[PDB]
């Protein structure tokens, strides 16, 4: 849910809720929805309905989901290379020189 | 049950299995 | 049907007096001209009673139910005043000023039938494409 | 059931004078009417009062009580004024002014009803989807 | 088609009264220009009605039926008010005033077939390219 | 409770004297409808005095008493002036008008009840979930 | 207290003439009722002064006192102007317009009150929480 | 609690809180916010009804 | 009416760092894209998937 389109009309509470008029009204929105984009537009008529579109952000995600497993790592009792499955989080080592304390704790 | 947990998460499973093996 | 007919009538007659001397025929129409913007499903056991609401606030909308010998004029226009020499004099008016340019807001009839509406079922619709 | 009708006629006519000598029939229609807004449940004890109260606001709304023989253009019009010659003169006028455009809000027994519901359960309504 | 004329006629002359000592052909000729504006699909079973609804908001839209013998310049004018000497005084007034510059909201047969075709099909276009 | 209710009666009637002559009977109703607002526990020791203000404030609201033979026409409106000939003429009006469409803002009796809350536990709700 | 009573009693008729005909019983009412809402620790030697302003102006806020005789109609509505015949004429207008809705602004001792109130102790509430 | 959708109606106190209606209302809206997002859009009546995040 | 497109790649790296995690195989291997690291030697971040393979 980053960005949501919210259609607007001047009737819409007069309908029976399971007749054809909002079987073609749902109808004409899917394809609506389908067939716009960059590039096609939409006609709107006047001074009875609207378009609006929201917007959202993702600022922060992916920090938090690393801070979330690097807890995990603290707590397991194991290195976070080997939890982690991924090298490049630290600069280019030697080679046991990361693998030290998981050879300690192995020994 | 842990069994469950053990079967399902395959994090878990590695916490459990890493060191034996290389034992 | 035709006993929903007679029930909405009845109730429409109970509900507000002085309809009665009105012939048959003239509430009959008016009742299958209401039952086009009714629901059925919504109401359910308050049919009868939403019907002869909706007839009375089409009935009574700005003036329509009329009579059989009302002048072709009349319907486009109103006297506000009349007065015959030194006998007698009368003024009139309007029976209330709705700010919002919103129908079934006009009469007592309309407001009663959207608050039932809004009990029963309620005013909005929220939709999603197929 | 019947006793609860016979108990909220008798509280209307307890509450306001000169209402008994409207037929008994109308009234018991009237509370008919009423009793489908109002809800038992968030009122418990005070079931009767409500129900005479909102039989009372639908009642005095705009005027629809009315009469046997009020004339059938009265119910989309008022007589502001009236003279008979030089005998006596007189002038008539609404009885409240409300600025919101809202029902329950234009006769004393509406925001009576109001504000005891606002006391009993409250106005307001806080859903989240199943 | 000729049979639906008959019965358009006979539905306007049946929802409003004193229309039928109006000339058939007038009321052909106010049908048939209605009918150039009113759609069939949507409508569907009720194009008899909702095509009667249209004509009579035509006739009574400002003032367009009037009659023979209604002087010419009565058609961009009106008379607020007129009295004979000590005889009689009267005077006259619009039927309602609409906040909107809209038509069809200016007459109670044009928010009636508003509404009957919001409930229909509604009043909206959503389109996009081919 | 019964003393309750002639305290309250008695105080209604020192406060406001010429309610003397009111049946016992009416005045015990509008108690006993006014007991369903009121509370107990904040007002504590003036609970007598603060059922006397709210069963004022309710039979003066907008005008509620009446009388045993006020016609039914009287509830929905007012007459603002009247003149016998060349007798004696008189006008009508208002007692105050209230800008903020607030109830208990409207008669002298229910402000001196607001002020006596607000000074004994005061109007606020400050509430948390549980 | 008692002598309290005779003493605002008598601050009151000596501030305010025409008051020595009424009766003593109905100022021992209308000061006791004014004792519930004025404080004494703030206020200290000036309570009687205190109590007299208060008073008045609870008996003058809207028309309160009236007296033994007037009728139950004029407590919701006052008379505007009155005529008799050729003999003579009279109208009446309100006294001052408040522009805030807010009581004790209504009448010069509300106001006097405020004032001695903001002298000896102020008009503020600064609190935090125990 | 990073989003939140508050959907507004005219009329929505006026029900019994335990009736037929309430158990509509709450599907409707359980639906319609499970099958919204990116590239679907919502219907809304104007004049009655308002829908804001 | 415009929108943006702010941090689509960084939730993108992210979700396939979850599915190199859980998988048990190297980064190096599963993303095929080396330079995700400074120039290291050679074997130096291969060695822990040359120790799973032994």
């Amino acid at each position: 849910r980053k960005q949501q389109a919210v259609w607007k009309v001047k009737g819409l509470a007069e309908m029976c809720d399971d007749d054809d008029a909002q079987y073609a009204a749902r109808l004409r929105l899917a394809q609506v929805d389908d067939n716009s984009g960059v590039g096609r537009a939409i006609g709107i008529d006047a001074e009875t309905e609207e378009y609006d579109v929201l917007n959202s952000d993702i600022s922060g995600v992916p920090e938090f989901l690393s801070s979330k497993m690097d807890r995990i790592v603290s707590l397991s009792g194991i290195h976070e290379i080997i939890i982690k499955n991924k090298n490049v989080g630290g600069v280019s080592a030697s080679q046991n020189t990361a693998l030290e304390t998981f050879y300690k704790l192995v020994d | 049950h842990v069994g469950s947990f053990y079967n399902d998460n395959a994090t878990a499973k590695r916490i459990v299995d890493v060191i034996p093996e290389e034992m | 049907n035709q006993e929903t007919l007679i029930a909405v009538v009845e109730q429409m007659r109970k509900l507000v007096p002085a309809l009665r001397k009105v012939p048959d025929e003239t509430l009959y129409a008016w009742v299958e001209m209401a039952e086009l913007f009714v629901c059925q499903k919504t109401f359910k056991d308050a049919y009868v009673k939403a019907l002869a609401l909706y007839a009375l606030h089409l009935a009574f909308l700005d003036g329509a139910l009329k009579g059989e010998d009302e002048d072709l004029e009349s319907y486009s226009r109103r006297v506000t005043s009349f007065s015959l020499s030194g006998e007698f004099s009368q003024t009139f008016g309007e029976v209330t000023k709705n700010q919002s340019g919103d129908m079934m807001l006009s009469t007592p009839w309309g407001k009663m039938f959207e608050q039932l509406k809004a009990r029963r079922r309620g005013r909005f619709a929220l939709m999603t494409g197929l």
